[PDB]
RNA sequence: UUAAUUUAUUAAUGCACCUGCAUUAAAAAUUUCGGUUGGGGCG
């Protein structure tokens, strides 16, 4: 029984989409877990609109993801379907963060609910938010918040603006330097009650969306070394005023 | 409704009147006239005038 | 049904607040009935239960105000009018 | 999904007193004060019977316990039941062959230049003219009081050829008189309950039409199936039934045959009243029903082929539209599908006319549409002369 | 509490049943819904939406022709007369269905695809991998609760050990087993959000009402 | 209302529902709006 008990799982997967080869792949994987196991696991994947060939992507890289089990992986699936990040939406949140399938129920609901009722954004907005940027949900609630508000108020950017321009994917490390930085420099300035005074904001192109290399050439591109201090100064301004204030 | 926390002066400013304001009225008077004397080196010094004093010592 | 304050201290604003008693629903059996029942029970009933040893025992130990309860009082009646006869 | 919504259904009962959970005591109740009292325990009733018997009170028992409640479902066919197929239905279920049209021998009958009323195409408009516009004391009549006015107007106008016609005085036209016919197809029961009005009668025979010859012609015709629809749609379904054949009256009754069948739609709305597709139908049942009231009169309750065959025509109207039918019944062994049938000869949608202008239409303080009749077709007159005259 | 609802028949007929309208009020007499109230007489049609309801001591696969086609008031569809055997029914009809259509019902899953003519009733198992359905129930017995407005279907989409996810014209992907009878071919009155109602007092012939007259922010 | 005092009440979770204590919101409840220049070209 047991050497047939491979046959008809390989029947059923030649049906599902995989190769001779990548279902033997498998078999390099299963540590722990048995093969009744594994055959509830592959297709409550595949069902939620996964071809065969990114599923090997995650599943190589977290190994202990089969040892979920079998009734709450379904609540888990009806949920994340819920939200709409079904067929093919899925795929961008499970390689960059393999660990969403075990980890928790109300910290994803948390998240999901500062962000539709605290921060207002509609029900595609946050589908929109949780397909681009799958890093908001291991961020903590009180910081999420913050980097909203800030945007809201001292950015003065609008929702669709936030949601297009994948703002939630970077962190306030980075972000209270390249704003308040452009803001003294008089190239970025807040709206008013109506909006601004007499220049136009730079898009979040320019401000937010080069890396590391490539700020000190396109966005700064006045002095190299001028930046330095006040990569330091505003990090003692952090310091010192979320101790005493 | 989004209300905030602690980032509090930094909504609903107001325009040319302000009304309340104390010390950015002195920052939007300095915008035309150091525009026209220094060119294009206003922006390196109002960072340096907003952000903090480096102290000396006099023994 | 009694009142309250707002954080534990006198200053405060008065609220009204009615303490319930957390309901169980468990199946028992009488001894001398030979019959279960379906009782809506508390937590302290059925430590008064153990702490009396026994269920008949809890029902005839008692006077009126202890159980306070039409049913159970008509379970004193109803065993005991069975030890009667 | 279950029809019926929770509030308005029948409301459960209130969950019992504890009182009856102790096997010890007896409660004590309000049944002693002969009213409702909140603080005693809630009685047990015992199931009350009505000691006595009432006419304007009376139980009927449950539909499982009647002195006939027989397990073999009958289908039963009255005046109300409108079918779905329409004749193509009918024809299955009484084992008839259609045939377009009136015979030869009928429509001779009229083809004779003496065989005319005084003024033909005259006092057929005197009589539309007298039950659409002129019956009332109201401006016009609905369909309820003018449809049994023409047809009975009609008959007497037919009537008046007695003087022409000796043999005309052998006939009676009985309403309200019930008859019966049960027959069995491939397995099941059907019947027929006619309940309707104006039927007439006579003492002779109507002499039958189709020779033998084609009689046993009508063996290669194979009764038309249909499918999805089974042929037993739109009858009451009745499980209590009695397994009866009556011809409407007794034994010693003068004017023993009918002749023919006067069925009408008097109702007012046509939602309400019968499609001409769904009036043929009733038209060959009842003629059949009282034509297989006499085989199973004459000849006993025995499956044959009848050797001196009965035929029974009818008459059927909404009072703008006329249908004609002549019914021939040849067969009784209709338990098989196979062999001969019976024939008949319908007439489908024959109009007296086409409009009644029962009040003048202005357009422009000229008239377009006078009144009276618009559209009378005097052709139909002669067909409802021929079929009274059938056999006389 | 003198609301006695007209939901009272526990027995299906095909006549058309008077419809006792609320005006937006429930049990209590309080308004929870603005804006409908008034409007012409409506009769209600008790369309059966069990569409493979077994008749009486017959089972298995069983199968329907279509009498007639009328416009339903109580509905954004064209419902049918659909009669099989010695029972006729009320049901919701497809975009090409005339008057006597060749219609089947069915509860048998092949292990080939079954081919959809345009207007059959089969379960969601032994139908194409990407068919266009109709009426679907969502846990298998219940009924037609799901897609039913006028020309709104869906796609069965994948099928993955013993389960199909059907689309809803919002997309939004759900779990259903393959065992759920559905209608399969495009409902009717594909031409419903193309209409134009023209005055104000279609929609107060429909029984809505005006909004109200607060500017809200 | 972004004034003060509150969260009993509904809605969520915390150590299937219920119940007992917490957190975040929604709905609200209660109470007040000093004195001296009021038209000011807005301390
Ligand atoms: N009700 C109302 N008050 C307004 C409006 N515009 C301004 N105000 C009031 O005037 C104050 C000052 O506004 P200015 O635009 O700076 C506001 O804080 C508000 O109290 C408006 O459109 N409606
Ligand atoms: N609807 C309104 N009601 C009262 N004051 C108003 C108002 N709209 C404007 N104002 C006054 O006029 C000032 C200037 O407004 P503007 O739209 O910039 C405001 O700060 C306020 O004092
Ligand atoms: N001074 C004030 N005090 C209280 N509420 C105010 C206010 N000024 C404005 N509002 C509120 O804000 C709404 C819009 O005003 P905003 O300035 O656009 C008003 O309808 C009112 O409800
Ligand atoms: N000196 C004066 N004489 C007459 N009316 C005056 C006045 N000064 C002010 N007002 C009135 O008071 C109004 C004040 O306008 P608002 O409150 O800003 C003026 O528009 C005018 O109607
Ligand atoms: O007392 C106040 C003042 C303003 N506001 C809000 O601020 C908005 C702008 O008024 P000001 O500029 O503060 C106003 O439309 C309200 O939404 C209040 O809610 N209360
Ligand atoms: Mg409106
Ligand atoms: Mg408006
Ligand atoms: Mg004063």
């Amino acid at each position: 029984q047991g050497s047939l008990e491979l046959e008809r799982v390989m029947s059923s997967l030649l049906d599902m989409g995989f190769s001779n080869a990548h279902i033997n792949e498998l078999l390099s994987v299963r540590r722990g877990a048995s093969l009744q196991q594994l055959l509830d696991i592959i297709s409550e994947f595949i069902l939620l609109g996964l071809n065969p060939e990114p599923v090997c992507v995650v599943l190589k890289k977290s190994p202990q993801l089969l040892k979920l089990p079998i009734m709450q992986m379904r609540k888990r699936s009806s949920y994340l379907q819920k939200l709409g990040l079904g067929e093919g939406k899925l795929k961008r949140v499970l390689y960059c963060c393999p660990e969403i399938f075990t980890m928790r129920q109300q910290d994803i609901n948390d998240t999901v609910r500062l962000l539709k009722e605290k921060c207002l954004f509609t029900v595609q907005q946050v589908t929109k938010i949780l397909h681009s940027c799958p890093s908001v949900l291991r961020e903590d609630l009180g910081q999420l918040e913050y980097k909203f508000q800030y945007a809201y108020f001292r950015m003065g950017i609008k929702h669709p603006d936030i949601v297009k321009s994948e703002y939630l994917q970077y962190s306030l490390t980075k972000i209270k330097q390249r704003h308040i930085y452009l803001e003294r420099l008089g190239r970025y300035q807040t709206p008013d009650k109506k909006g601004q005074t007499q220049i136009p904001n730079p898009l979040l192109k320019d401000i937010l969306r080069v890396s590391e290399a490539e700020f000190l050439a396109r966005t700064a591109c006045t002095s190299v070394e001028e930046f330095q201090v006040f990569k330091k100064l505003l990090a003692r301004e952090e310091e010192e005023s979320e101790s005493s204030t | 409704a989004t209300v905030p926390r602690r980032h509090r002066y930094k909504k609903k400013w107001a325009a040319t009147e302000p009304k309340f304001p104390a010390v950015r009225l002195a920052l939007q008077n300095f915008d035309m006239t150091y525009s026209v004397q220094f060119g294009d080196l206003w922006p390196s010094i109002r960072v340096s005038l907003l952000s903090e004093q480096k102290y000396g010592a006099l023994v | 049904l009694g009142q309250i304050y707002a954080n534990n201290d006198k200053l405060s604003k008065r609220l009204k607040k009615v303490w319930k008693p957390q309901l169980f629903e468990r199946e028992f059996y009488s001894e001398i009935l030979d019959k279960k029942f379906t009782v809506t029970v508390t937590m302290r009933t059925l430590d008064l239960i153990d702490e009396a040893y026994g269920l008949d025992f809890y029902i005839l130990k008692t006077p009126k105000e202890d159980l306070c309860s039409k049913f159970g009082m008509d379970l004193k009646r109803g065993m005991l009018l069975r030890l009667a006869r | 999904y279950e029809w019926g919504v929770r509030s308005t259904r029948k409301s459960e009962p209130p969950p019992l007193d504890r009182v009856y959970e102790i096997p010890g005591l007896e409660p004590i109740t309000f049944a002693g004060k002969m009213h409702f009292v909140p603080w005693l325990a809630r009685p047990i009733f015992p199931p009350w019977d009505r000691g006595y018997k009432d006419p304007r009170f009376y139980r009927s028992p449950p539909l499982h316990e009647h002195p006939l409640y027989k397990d073999q479902a009958c289908y039963i066919f009255h005046h109300r039941c409108r079918l779905l197929e329409g004749v193509k239905q009918a024809l299955w279920l009484t084992k008839t062959k259609l045939i377009e049209g009136l015979p030869e021998k009928v429509l001779s009958l009229v083809d004779d230049p003496r065989n005319h009323i005084e003024n033909q195409d005259e006092c057929v408009l005197n009589v539309i003219s007298h039950a659409r516009l002129w019956q009332t004391t109201e401006e016009i009549p609905k369909r309820e009081t003018y449809c049994p006015v023409i047809v009975d107007n009609l008959i007497q106008l037919c009537k008046s050829q007695i003087l022409k016609h000796p043999s005309l005085a052998r006939r009676i036209c009985v309403q309200n008189s019930t008859f019966s016919a049960t027959w069995n197809r491939e397995s099941l029961l059907l019947q027929v309950r006619g309940s309707g009005g104006a039927r007439l009668s006579t003492k002779d025979p109507l002499p039958t039409i189709a020779s033998r010859e084609e009689i046993e012609a009508t063996k290669n015709h194979v009764l038309e199936t249909f499918y999805p629809i089974s042929p037993i749609i739109d009858l009451h379904e009745c499980n209590i039934y009695d397994v009866k054949n009556d011809t409407g009256f007794q034994e010693g009754y003068p004017y023993p045959y009918p002749h023919t069948l006067y069925l009408l739609d008097k109702a007012n709305l046509r939602p309400h009243r019968l499609q001409p597709d769904q009036l043929r139908a009733k038209m060959i049942l009842f003629a059949f029903g009282s034509a297989l009231a006499q085989a199973r009169l004459l000849y006993g309750n025995d499956a044959k082929v009848l050797e001196q065959p009965v035929v029974v025509q009818s008459v059927g109207t909404d009072g703008r539209v006329f249908h004609f039918l002549v019914f021939q019944l040849n067969t009784t062994d209709l338990d098989c599908n196979e062999g001969v049938k019976n024939l008949a000869w319908v007439d489908s949608d024959q109009l007296l006319y086409q409009h009644f202008w029962c009040l003048p239409v202005i357009k422009k303080r000229v008239v377009v549409e006078p009144v009276g009749p618009v559209g009378f077709k005097p052709e139909t007159f002669r067909k409802f002369l021929a079929l009274y005259l059938h056999g006389a | 509490a003198n609301f006695v609802s007209w939901k009272s028949r526990t027995k299906y007929t095909i006549t058309p049943v008077k419809m006792r309208k609320s005006g937006g009020r429930d049990h209590t007499g309080r308004i929870r819904v603005h804006g409908i109230g008034g409007g012409h007489k409506q009769r209600y049609r008790m369309i059966d939406f069990l569409r493979f309801r077994p008749e009486e001591t017959k089972s298995g696969p069983f199968e329907e022709k279509v009498i007639q086609v009328r416009y339903d008031p109580c509905r954004s569809a064209d419902i049918a007369l659909v009669a099989g055997g010695s029972r006729k029914r009320w049901i919701i009809a497809t975009e090409n269905m005339q008057a006597g259509d060749t219609i089947l019902n069915s509860n048998h899953i092949g292990r080939m695809a079954v081919a959809a003519r345009e207007g059959d009733a089969h379960p969601l198992g032994a139908l194409p991998v990407g068919t266009l359905i109709n009426n679907v129930e969502s846990e298998p017995g219940r009924g037609a609760q799901y897609i039913r407005a006028a020309g709104t279907c869906g796609v069965l989409l994948r099928k993955v050990n013993g389960t199909a996810i059907i689309q809803l014209p919002s997309k939004r992907q759900m779990q259903v087993l393959e065992t759920c009878v559905a209608t399969v071919g495009r409902v009717s009155n594909v031409d419903h959000n193309k209409r134009v109602i023209g005055k104000a007092g279609r929609n107060r012939w429909l029984g809505k009402r005006p909004n109200s007259g607060r500017w809200h922010r």
